[PDB]
């Protein structure tokens, strides 16, 4: 739970459970970085939809966030907003982890 | 096709919908644009629902399509619960600029 430089994925949209926990290899794979990084490159057609394992033993994940608004802006703006949306997530984050989590709220930051 | 994409693409649709949908979603993916009226949409109920306020619910709510909108109604007791409608044409600020020169 340290590290594990495995990583589970899927191939497409629509992959029933009974696939997922029996590791289909027609809808589901595991890839190790390297070897992730190598079929990405000789598969620039791939379809591949990051996942985890089991969430009881690895619910431990990175932060990621995803923005997908239908408006295109300059990169005045694209900057202005990123660095002020990461100052208010950094802030609910920290305020969040402070109130139940008890983490220190500038470590997370 | 139960869907009609005439108004809303059905991914942005069904977005607009889990968003409403505070509590997680249990079988998101198999929503298409030819059931979504037909599967009930059961939910794990983490925090309270969304729309009537309660713990959890007894029964899955389901989706309708009217009027040019989509009306989520719970089954089995109706009064149980509030029902919602998500609409599909109009920039919410139109509306409230024509319903404000609507007053002259
Ligand atoms: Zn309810």
């Amino acid at each position: 739970i340290r590290g594990n430089d495995v990583i589970f994925v899927l191939k497409t949209i629509g992959v029933p459970s009974a696939c997922r926990q029996n590791e289909d290899p027609r809808f589901v794979e595991a890839f190790k970085c390297d070897e992730l990084e190598r079929y990405i490159d000789n598969n620039p057609e791939c379809t591949l939809f990051e996942s985890l394992r089991d969430e009881e033993a690895y619910s431990i994940v990175r932060i990621f966030m995803d923005v997908d608004l239908d408006a295109c802006l300059d990169e005045i703006d694209y900057l202005t907003a990123i660095q002020d949306f990461i100052i208010e997530v950094s802030n609910c984050v920290a305020r969040f982890a402070f109130t139940e989590c008890g983490a220190i709220h500038e470590n997370v930051i | 096709k139960l869907w009609e994409p005439g108004f809303i693409s059905f991914e942005d649709a069904i977005k607009r919908v889990s968003k409403i949908f505070i509590n997680s979603i249990i079988n998101f993916n198999d929503l298409d644009e030819n059931n979504f009226t037909t599967v009930p949409l059961v939910i794990d109920y983490v925090t309270p629902c969304a729309l009537c306020k309660k713990r959890s619910h007894k029964h899955p709510h389901q989706l309708s399509l009217e009027n040019g909108a989509i009306r989520i109604y719970k089954t089995g007791n109706p009064h149980s619960c509030k029902v919602k409608i998500v609409p599909l044409d109009g920039n919410k600020l139109f509306n409230i600029a024509q319903r404000i020169l609507d007053t002259n």
